């Protein structure tokens, strides 16, 4: 152990993530290790490990040098299996090993995501401070311009820092939304208290519900404030039966993936194949809005669970998010 | 569509009809028998918001024509001897909200042997403060020449704060003054008051006041020759309202050649057949496309200096 060790290892793992590791130790590990030959390092007698492997083997896991969204029900599951290994390691010998072994044949997004969540929640990651996403995978936090300016630097082997950019809109209250600090927090908040947490993982995040209610209420408040300061008017509430008034162009790019799709202004909400129907929301919204109005949330049995009490708002945040 | 119309049977009457057209929008088939509307009357149209919506439209109908002309050359704008040296305001330029009182008597019916009660209405109108012009400029000609002092007040930034271009802003400029003065042969500083402006008219005498006066003259022996035509806008309206913080407008002083202007002849309120005295078209010389500012900028007799207006709360 140590930390200036654990730490070191981490830094190495997340170094030039888009390419096979250059740190020799990480690679003989990456090669010689077998997550299945001492089912003892694992507190599960390695059921986790044996499940990743099985996938890695039938090679039914997402490819490397490809994008990844945490909203993709499969990409998530895969990402989250790495979490589950890293998670039941008794000591560092087992983490390093895996987050090396996998690091090299699992996709980067799943991987970056997996490592962070794992470091954050696993028993074994106390000493560590995680590098800032913004510098680990800069395509998600940097402009598309600066990105290309950086690819040029590199082509020519000439160094230096480029100035990023952001009178026509409400990309006047932009400084708020595009800040690398908020973006960090926004992701961290949901890494700290993930929507996918099962108390099987080890403990129980306390009031994730009210936490959820509140955190957004404040982005939402903080946001409303800035627009105040900009002669702008408080934000419109979004409806599924209306047009999406204010659309934008992000001018942002994926590393592997392409450029973030843009949305024109005054658009009509389309039924999106694979996710869900527009109407599917409308009804959800109704079911929600009826719990609130009745006084109770009704479970699967037709058991009405009361929410006209203090535990109220979290039970509500459990069903809303 | 006045009667000067060449083919009124074909081009009809856009502007007028547009008035009546916008007015019954409250009752087109007239099922309600509502009276005419705010827009179907001159002393009340400026009231309704579409008023300005309707004239922006008319405005760019004209602009389409106004803009078809080739920009102006150099040889075009220049007044050969005469060059303005400086433009300064021995002022402030500060606007606030005064208070006015007109009388509500003709409004209430008073029959007979029931006597008059003096009722009044008090309104809140805008106002500014006197400030004079100080135009400094030489006659590098051999004698004396007549000159037209043309002064526009254009905007500078966008309200996005983009700062438009005397193309983007040339059309946006409001006329502040226009006067003909004789220039002497060399260094001279001409001055001009808020109060001498040609596009302005003072508030008018009260009715009673005009009564007292019509009367006071008939009981023992009347000169309001000041107010027999009056085409202009309220002096109080001279300058725009602004921000309390203040803003910078762009002041345009363009001095054209009086002898070719008035190359032929009140004459401000030509109410009786009186030939408009200036010959330049209207809005000269900002009425034409100004593609490269590069030009306005190199005629001696045109000069622009930024002013600043503040609003006292
Ligand atoms: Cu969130
Ligand atoms: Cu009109």
């Amino acid at each position: 152990t140590g930390n200036a060790q654990k730490q070191q290892d981490i830094n190495h793992l997340l170094d030039k993530i888009y390419e096979p590791t250059k740190y020799p130790d990480l690679k003989d590990i990456a090669e010689n290790f077998n997550p299945l030959g001492d089912t003892s390092i694992y507190n599960d007698h390695g059921a986790a490990v044996e499940t990743l492997m099985k996938e890695l083997n039938d090679h039914r896991l997402l490819e490397q040098r490809h994008w990844y969204s945490l909203f993709n029900t499969r990409q998530r599951k895969e990402a989250l299996m790495l979490f589950a290994v890293l998670n039941q390691c008794k000591e560092w010998y087992c983490f390093r090993s895996n987050a090396a072994y996998f690091r090299e044949r699992m996709n980067e997004g799943e991987f970056v995501y997996a490592l962070y969540v794992s470091v954050i929640h696993s028993k074994l990651g106390d000493g560590i401070v995680l590098p800032p996403l913004y510098q680990i995978t800069p395509h998600m936090f940097t402009n598309s311009e600066v990105i290309d300016k950086a690819y040029s630097a590199k082509m020519t082997q000439k160094p230096g820092t480029f100035n990023v950019s952001f009178k026509n809109r409400e990309q006047r209250v932009a400084y708020f939304g595009e800040d690398i600090g908020m973006n960090i927090h926004h992701v961290t908040w949901h890494m700290d208290f993930p929507f996918w947490w099962e108390d099987s993982y080890g403990y129980h995040l306390d009031r994730k519900g009210e936490l959820f209610f509140w955190v957004h209420h404040q982005l939402t408040a903080r946001f409303d404030f800035e627009r105040l300061s900009n002669w702008l008017d408080p934000v419109d509430e979004l409806h599924w039966d209306r047009i999406i008034r204010e659309g934008f162009a992000p001018l942002t790019s994926y590393k592997y993936g392409g450029e973030f799709p843009v949305r024109p202004d005054n658009i009509h909400f389309e039924d999106v194949d694979g996710v869900a129907h527009v109407h599917d929301l409308e009804i959800t919204e109704s079911r929600i809005h009826e719990a609130i109005d009745h006084g109770y949330i009704t479970d699967s049995d037709g058991h009405t669970i009361d929410i006209r009490q203090p535990k109220g708002i979290e039970l509500l945040g459990d069903i809303i998010e | 569509s006045s009667k000067y119309s060449s083919n009124v049977q074909y081009y009809g009457s856009l502007h007028n009809t547009a008035h009546v057209m916008l007015g019954r929008q409250g009752d087109p088939h007239g099922k309600f028998n509502l009276p005419p509307g705010v827009m179907e009357h001159f002393e009340t149209a400026t009231r309704d918001p579409s008023f300005f919506r309707l004239h922006k439209y008319m405005d760019n109908i004209f602009k389409k024509h106004t803009d078809s002309f080739p920009p102006y050359t150099h040889d075009n704008l220049e007044f050969s001897g005469m060059v303005v040296n400086g433009v300064a305001i021995d002022g402030e330029l500060i606007t606030f909200f005064d208070e006015f009182q007109y009388s509500l008597i003709n409004a209430v019916d008073s029959g007979e042997n029931i006597e008059d009660v003096e009722i009044n209405a008090r309104v809140h109108r805008l106002n500014h403060n006197e400030f004079t012009y100080k135009i400094t400029m030489s006659n590098n000609n051999d004698g004396e020449r007549l000159a037209t002092f043309r002064i526009f007040l254009c905007p500078i930034e966008d309200n996005n704060g983009i700062t438009l271009t005397l193309d983007e802003a040339r059309w946006f400029c409001i006329e502040l003054d226009k006067f003909f003065q004789k220039v002497p042969s060399g260094p001279e500083t001409i001055e001009r008051s808020s109060k001498d402006s040609s596009v302005t008219v003072p508030d008018m005498p009260s009715f009673q006041s005009l009564k007292e006066q019509a009367d006071n003259a008939v009981n023992g022996g009347l000169d309001l020759s000041a107010y027999e035509r009056s085409c202009g806008i309220p002096d109080r309206m001279l300058l725009p309202k602004s921000k309390p913080e203040g803003m910078e407008f762009n002041l345009y002083v363009a001095v054209t050649d009086g002898d070719k202007d008035t190359e032929g002849h009140h004459a401000q309120c030509g109410v009786h057949g009186e030939a408009y005295p200036d010959n330049r078209p209207l809005g000269y010389p900002l009425e034409r496309r100004i593609p490269d500012e590069r030009v306005i900028d190199g005629v001696s007799n045109i000069k622009h200096v930024v002013v600043k207006i503040v609003h006292h709360l």
